[PDB]
């Protein structure tokens, strides 16, 4: 059926039978200058949905820098010196029985991408836009400080085809359409500056095109809701 | 033993049924101006309006009663013979329909309380009860009603008791009759919180607490005199 | 504080945290962590610095913190002095603290040997 | 001896033997959409102190305007609509026992002021200057849109010496030196918007003059301490 969720002043919508992916079987929880817990920043950010075209490659995101401008849990990055959070990612998309098309949603941590030229490093705005998400292209890149963002090796250099071994869902419009994955804090410090360091980013790589019925609407949104959870941070006490 | 405090209570000091109004209506006139209308406000008499604003938060009822007398006028009008005049007292609640002629369509006063009275009798009685979406009424307002404008600082639409229209029902005669009202005021059931100091320069507008800076007492001629 | 008996006056010792950047006025100082220390009250103040930072240990050599003190009120006397007043400062570790890896000074060189 | 207070991130010294004055014999409380409680805005904000001079008149501040541009609480009349709070009000006072002179610190509850000019309405800069006091005249006072600020009159159009049926505190340099005041939230509503109302404001007029020894420093500063108590605001919830 359907299953109304709320956090704080927002609710979306999902059904009972979605399958979620917990990380890597680890929920995400508290370290238990004493850090100091927002359940404020606990609610759902639905980013601007992209279209899913007939020649779209896939998009990411990268959520600490994704989250940077959306209001509370943005405020408190740009605030407190040390945070932490792990996150609630929803990736919904709404299609038609006339459409067609698979999805590969996959959470990676610490995807360090390289760059289009060798000798050179991406920049910040290549690496992540913010809540605006980066493309990938079907060819290679062309940039002095561009991300090599070719499909085939996620910009990573990796085969793409094995990018299944992190926390990944499966969106096969024939049978899901919706993709719950719940990562938690990964990172080999116990807390760390949130506005420097992407914990993970989350890719969207169509490996069978998008295709559909003629007449049927060319484009599929693609919706991304993030939640953050047990979100704590530095604290500021004693003097 | 203790003497009793009974008659210095805020019960018995305030709730004195004093004259706060008084407006004469013709019974023939040019246009439709022929009736009394008085916006309920404790701010127009001095002597209430120090009593109650030693206070900071008021919360009573309104008990009105109505002395209403009748004068026939000059002269060149005659066989008057007017038989007996009956009077019209409506109360607009805030928020009703307020007339503005004589015979304008809200003396029809499907919602507005109304008080009709013949001459000779008992003078008419009526009591408003507490009417505020606040919880009190609220003597002094140390804020804006709307911040954006200067000039409504300390006016807040939660003090607003409502409106009491006189007029005549009937004209009795073709010769000149004048009505005076005379609306006697008394507030009953009061409960008031956070006194205040009495007023101790001498009001000015009643809609203000604005005041010209006066000595905090009379003067003597010496700090060691007796007299 | 190591003035007169007689004097009085009122002091912000205000703490920022680390990244956080020293404050440039009073208010800064206040809105933040701080104390008032009362010279009248009391002539001294004990203001314990946390602990954070984002590894179980920092390198000893180059953020930390700021320690500012702000005049809340000036110091009032006995409307007859001249010389002004002196503010001691003592530093300490307290119970939890450590050191791991063992090191030469910067501090004492040596060309050769003494004899 | 001396009492240490702290309330977050903000410590102050109290004397052990420091008389509280608590309102109207009322602590603040809570009302016991939902009211949502803020818990940070607990805090001691130390307005600029106050030079308190031989020919000084007295001050006053109005503390929904006072506190609201003070970091948080301030961010919290900008953004809740409704707003409920009490106030800690600890005024101190530094002088030596070569000083003289004796203080009314009252807090007044709903002080409407008045013009100077009999047929206008004071500005919102004269009534409140914010974190920055507005101080008395020894004489009357000119301006079209001023307040009327003779101390005297309190700008009430009362008897400044009956000021003490408010609650008050009377700090005499020779025996005391401080003033705390507990008051509670006095309104006629159970909540108001406190961008556009001054629940109370707080006065401090020197009674007596100040005075002093030759050589004593001629200026004795005063400090206002505020600390908002049981603070709570609208809530945002349901959609």
């Amino acid at each position: 059926r359907v299953r109304s969720i709320t956090l704080g002043n927002s609710t979306i919508t999902t059904q009972e039978c979605a399958n979620v992916v917990v990380g890597y079987g680890v929920w995400p929880t508290y370290l238990n200058q004493p850090t100091q817990p927002d359940v404020a920043t606990c609610r759902f950010y639905t980013l601007e949905s992209v279209m899913w075209q007939q020649s779209s490659p896939g998009w990411w995101w990268k959520f600490p820098d994704a989250l940077s401008n959306m209001g509370l849990f943005g405020q408190n990055m740009q605030y407190h010196y040390l945070g932490r959070a792990g996150y609630t990612v929803h990736v919904q998309c709404n299609a038609s029985k006339f459409h067609q098309g698979c999805l590969l949603v996959v959470c990676v941590p610490e995807a360090e991408m390289g760059c289009a030229t060798l000798a050179n490093k991406p920049d910040q705005k290549s690496l992540s836009n913010g809540e605006t998400a980066n493309m990938f292209e079907s060819q290679n890149s062309t940039g002095q400080t561009a991300v090599q963002a070719n499909v085939i090796n996620a910009g990573m250099g990796v085969g793409v085809g094995n990018l299944t071994i992190f926390p990944h869902q499966w969106i096969n419009l024939r049978t899901n359409n919706s993709a719950t994955i719940v990562m938690p804090y990964i990172n080999s410090v116990p807390m760390d500056n949130m506005f420097r360091h992407n914990n993970f980013t989350l890719m969207i790589i169509p490996f069978a095109p998008l295709s559909y019925s003629t007449g049927a609407t060319t484009y599929v949104p693609i919706t991304v809701t993030v939640a953050p959870m047990c979100a704590e941070y530095n604290g500021l006490r004693l003097a | 033993n203790y003497h009793s405090r009974s008659e210095s209570t805020v019960e018995n000091f305030l709730c004195r049924s004093a004259c706060v109004f008084y407006t004469t209506y013709r019974n023939h006139g040019t246009d439709g101006d022929n009736f009394g209308y008085w916006v309920i406000n404790t701010r127009q008499v001095a002597q209430l309006r120090r009593k109650l604003e030693m206070f900071t938060y008021a919360r009573f009822d309104l008990e009105l009663t109505f002395v209403i007398t009748s004068t026939q006028e000059q002269s060149t009008i005659q066989g008057q013979d007017s038989p007996v005049l009956t009077h019209q007292i409506m109360y607009v609640p805030p928020g009703g329909p307020v007339p503005t002629k004589v015979n304008s369509y809200s003396w029809q006063t499907s919602t507005n309380p109304s008080v009709f009275w013949t001459e000779g009798s008992a003078p008419p009685r009526m009591s408003i009860p507490f009417i505020s979406i606040g919880n009190a009424y609220s003597m002094f307002y140390d804020g804006w009603a709307k911040f954006d404008k200067q000039g409504t600082y300390g006016i807040n639409t939660l003090n607003n008791m409502g409106t009491l229209y006189m007029r005549h029902v009937n004209d009795g005669s073709p010769g000149p009759i004048v009505s005076t009202v005379r609306i006697y005021f008394k507030p009953k059931h009061v409960k008031t919180w956070v006194p205040r100091p009495p007023r101790l320069c001498q009001y000015q507008k009643a809609g203000n607490v604005n005041f010209e800076p006066t000595g905090v007492t009379e003067s003597r001629t010496d700090i060691t005199t007796m007299q | 504080f190591c003035g007169s008996a007689m004097a009085t006056g009122k002091f912000l010792l205000a703490y920022s945290p680390p990244g956080a950047g020293a404050p440039t006025t009073r208010k800064e100082a206040m809105l933040g962590t701080h104390v008032i220390w009362d010279v009248g009250l009391q002539s001294s103040c004990v203001l314990c610095i946390p602990w954070i930072s984002q590894t179980h240990y920092r390198y000893v050599v180059v953020a930390g913190g700021y320690i500012t003190c702000w005049y809340q009120t000036n110091i009032v006397v006995p409307a007859d002095t001249q010389s002004d007043c002196k503010i001691l400062c003592f530093v300490s570790a307290c119970n939890d603290f450590s050191v791991r890896m063992l090191k030469d000074t910067p501090f004492i060189k040596q060309d050769n040997f003494y004899q």
